[PDB]
């Protein structure tokens, strides 16, 4: 017990706990791992699985939770719904997980709150008033305020990926600590174009292409017809999910070839 | 030449006495010879390492890694200086206290494993009789298992109960046997007991324990086979051999009474008939190697469990119907984890291929093609030993290295005097080579030290 | 807002009972108030960390290191995933069993030191 | 095309095409094929077929270790070689096995390899 040294009563107190923490975490480092939290209304599960598959191309062990179950790498770790904070502790406590991808449902936030303090990346897909009156959420403004928890809980060096075509989601641009990255299926969105002129990090679908805008530069990923999930570019709902999935990992420094390889081989 | 120091000294002392007696009287009494031989055997057995640590030392010698025996708690040290490791039997110097303490706690281990999604048996705890019936519908019905919270050698634990009165009597037995009056009840899982060895987060060997049994394929009954098996050279007692003699105990007699047959009842068609159901090697069961038949998903799950508990060498008990299928399709469960397992059953399976567990332990302790050696400079001569030793140490100190050197003035480790006196014999060289901070060793080797105790 | 989960739930349950009693009778018995306060103090003392582990947790919070409480043996886990560490009171997950056992043995420790 | 090789494999020597150049005997063919085996550095390995008397005869005049492979698990030369040292490969019971002395390491069942 070192507690006789923190209050000597006849001398200078010593910071023993500081030494213990310097031994456990040597440098200017904490015990954090990249966390990507996906929220929205419609495409949470598909985006979560696509993000996990893209990250798996890098030699990393990815733990992710969706509605189907909780996966750690290639093997199913738990069955059930598993979209609440109680299933996020299984991922963050595994001694083999290096990146965490979490589908954060609305019921989990309402019931017990969020399963962590800060996230490296927060993705908001869309807010749509389809099921209402549950609990005390009876207005689309309250639904947006509830979904905004993921966006507002982003560390200052993190990123918030937002949909530029949703007036409610884009309105979450304020009260966000950290950079904001917009994605849009319309290449002529005035908000996105104005955002790229001073800064950048947007993602668009311009001419049968999935493009990343880093300011005045355009980086084309794929032709959107070689991606199986788009069904030769016929389903417009899938391209919106692919844009968010690619933009989320681009802000984290993942190479373009890894993104392309992961997107070209993902199967539903 | 000697193999044991005390035994060699005793034999040397006894040889001259025997020669004096035989030249004085013409013969030596046989009783004195028997006394001397039994004394020598006692000395040999007194200074002997355990069956696991000797197997590890044999691999260490084969790889050319120096090893010494510390005098504290039967610990063995491999290597020199800053490259040393310590083992006791199977525990290494990197095995954590928290992992061992958690593994020794059955109830906390089960909770931790369940929180991580590992399939564990579904159970409940109870301290009063009125609660018992309640737990019965919680576990899901019958059969159930009644066990105490804390017990050794399986005190007051039943295996299979299917009705009320047997459950009540087993509960009473466990409650009076448990030190805390409380009793756990689990669901009973049918299957074959498996013992998995995990070293450094990798599965090394898998063995299935088949309970002590006899097969009447030779048109012979139990009464002859019980002693026929006991006459096999593979069977032995102690802590060295897997296969123990088939103990026909009163409890064993009752168990074979519950079998439904008799001593002279010939087995039908030549089918296995068991003597006990605990599936343990101490009873007299056998082990069957299954390392090549394990499913990759089971390997991943067991490797994850070993890291979750926090053990570098672990022995996991599994109950499943087939190890070649994932533990989800079949209702397989993880029963317990042991912190300091004995790999004695994996090196002599008796029905399969032997595995090199000691090789894995050495590969964990010394990863690459490396040994635990440090540069050693031995200076000898007649006149200038001390000055040369000090000059060598001073020259090496210019490189950023900690130098331990022994001369006639004393034994130094770096810049501070570590021991005073002459300190030029082999007894002062052990202090330098055992320090966990020495990188280079410089030794003045005097003539008297070589003459007295060697190098 | 609460500091302890059980204590907060107990206080929330007791507040409505106190309000109902005071609106029904005009006052609340002092003995019941003392009982409620002593029960709250008991819940506060029940779920409390030791003087050493709380001091370590205070530094961990100041450095921005996440910390959770495992349910096994009063162990605390710092960090996430492959970067996690565990402490019980002052023992860490890297403290060796052999060292602790040797330190607990006075006579062997003296021989080794000599 | 080089001076020294880390691994030199000799599969078999069979007199099937002859009369080319100055090679007119299976002994000359073996002497010619022995160039690969003899040009192995002292820390290298020479992999040889134990079932061919001519290839096995290249065991001498080889600098570096020798590793035998055989389709017959009861080859006396290979078994005697494993008793003192090791590094052999056999096909024992529908298995592709590596013998590292007294230890057997099974690779595959030889029916799952296309
Ligand atoms: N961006 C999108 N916009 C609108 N509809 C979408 C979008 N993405 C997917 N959908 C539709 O929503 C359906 C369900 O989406 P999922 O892939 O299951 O995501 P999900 O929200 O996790 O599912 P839930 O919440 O368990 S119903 C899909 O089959 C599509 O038909
Ligand atoms: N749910 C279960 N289903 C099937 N077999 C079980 C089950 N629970 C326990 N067993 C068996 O009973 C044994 C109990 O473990 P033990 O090692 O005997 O525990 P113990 O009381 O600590 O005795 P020791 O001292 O460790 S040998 C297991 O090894 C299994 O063979
Ligand atoms: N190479 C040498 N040849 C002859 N005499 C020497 C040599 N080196 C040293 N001496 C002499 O021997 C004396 C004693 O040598 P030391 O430097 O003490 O080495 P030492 O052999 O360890 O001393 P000892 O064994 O304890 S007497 C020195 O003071 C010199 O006078
Ligand atoms: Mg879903
Ligand atoms: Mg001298």
């Amino acid at each position: 017990g070192f507690r006789m040294h923190v209050a000597p009563s006849r001398g200078l107190a010593r910071n023993v706990a500081g030494a213990v923490m310097d031994m456990l975490f040597p440098g200017s480092k904490n015990g954090r791992i990249p966390i990507l939290s996906v929220t929205g209304t419609n495409g949470k599960t598909t985006t979560t699985r696509l993000l996990a598959h893209i990250i798996k191309q890098t030699g990393k062990v990815v733990g992710y939770t969706t509605t189907d179950g909780t996966y750690i790498g290639e093997y199913l770790a738990e069955t059930g719904d598993n979209t609440g904070p109680q299933s996020a502790h299984l991922i963050l406590s595994d001694p083999t997980v290096e990146v965490a991808v979490l589908e954060t449902a609305r019921g989990g936030i309402l019931r017990s709150g969020l399963g962590f303090s800060s996230c490296e990346v927060g993705i908001v897909l869309n807010v749509t008033a389809d099921h209402l009156g549950i609990g005390d959420i009876d207005t689309i403004e309250q639904l947006a305020k509830l979904k905004s928890v993921v966006a507002e809980s982003v560390m200052p060096k993190g990123y918030a990926v937002l949909n530029a075509e949703d007036p409610l989601v884009a309105a979450m641009a304020d009260r966000v600590k950290g950079q904001v990255a917009y994605f849009s299926m319309d290449p002529n969105n005035e908000l996105l174009l104005r955002h790229t002129e001073a800064g950048g990090l947007a993602a668009i679908y311009e001419n049968g292409y999935i493009s990343i805008l880093k300011g005045d530069w355009t980086l084309r990923i794929e032709k959107a017809v070689n991606v199986p999930i788009t069904m030769a570019g016929k389903a417009p709902f899938m391209i919106a999910n692919a844009l968010a999935a690619c933009l989320a990992v681009f802000t984290q420094g993942v190479k373009i070839e890894h993104i392309r390889k992961g997107l070209s081989t993902f199967v539903a | 030449e000697y193999e044991n120091e005390q035994a060699g000294r005793y034999a040397a002392r006894a040889a001259v006495r025997l020669c004096q007696s035989i030249v004085d009287t013409g013969t030596y009494p046989a009783t004195e010879l028997q006394q001397d031989l039994e004394d020598l055997k006692e000395l040999k057995n007194q200074a002997s390492l355990g069956p696991s640590t000797e197997a590890i030392v044999k691999e260490a010698e084969a790889r050319g890694i120096p090893w010494t025996q510390l005098g504290a708690r039967f610990m063995i040290q491999f290597g020199y200086g800053v490259n040393q490791k310590k083992i006791q039997a199977t525990l290494s110097n990197q095995t954590g206290i928290l992992g061992v303490e958690l593994a020794c706690d059955k109830e906390g281990t089960k909770r931790i494993l369940k929180d991580a999604g590992v399939p564990v048996p579904r159970g409940t705890v109870a301290r009063y009789f009125d609660e018992l019936q309640d737990a019965i519908e919680y576990v899901g019905g019958y059969p159930i298992v009644i066990k105490p919270l804390d017990g050794n050698h399986g005190r007051g634990i039943t295996i299979d109960v299917k009705n009320w009165q047997e459950a009540e009597e087993a509960y009473d037995l466990a409650r009076k046997a448990s030190k805390t009056k409380t009793v756990i009840v689990e669901r009973y899982y049918t299957g074959k007991d498996h013992r998995v060895l995990v070293v450094n987060g990798k599965v090394v060997a898998v063995a299935e324990r088949v309970p002590a049994h006899v097969v009447g394929n030779g048109k012979s009954t139990i009464a002859e086979l019980i002693e026929e098996t006991n006459r096999d050279p593979q069977r032995g007692d102690g802590h060295d051999n897997i296969l123990t003699r088939i103990t026909v105990d009163k409890s064993a007699l009752d168990i074979l009474g519950k079998q439904g047959y008799s001593i002279d009842s010939i087995p039908l068609k030549g089918k296995k008939c068991f003597l006990r159901a605990t599936a343990n090697l101490s009873t007299g069961g056998i082990a069957v190697d299954r390392t090549d038949e394990i499913h990759p998903e089971n390997v991943w799950l067991l490797s994850r469990v070993a890291k979750i508990i926090g053990l570098d060498i672990a022995g996991i008990d599994v109950v499943t119907e087939d190890i070649s299928q994932p533990l989800r399709e079949v209702e397989g469960v993880i029963v317990e984890v042991n912190a300091a397992p004995g790999f004695r059953m994996h090196v002599a399976p008796s029905r399969g291929l032997a595995r090199n567990v000691a090789g894995a332990v050495m590969d964990m302790l010394f990863p690459g093609s490396k040994n635990g050696r440090i540069p050693i400079l031995s200076v000898t001569g007649t006149n200038g030993k001390t000055t040369t030793t000090r000059l060598l140490a001073h020259i090496i100190k210019q490189t950023g290295k900690v130098v331990g050197y022994t001369t006639t003035d004393g034994t130094y480790i770096g810049e501070y005097l570590a021991e005073t006196g002459d300190n030029t014999g082999p007894q002062s060289a052990h202090l330098i080579l055992s320090d966990p901070t020495v990188e280079v060793a410089v030794l003045e080797t005097a003539r008297g030290g070589i003459l007295r105790s060697g190098l």
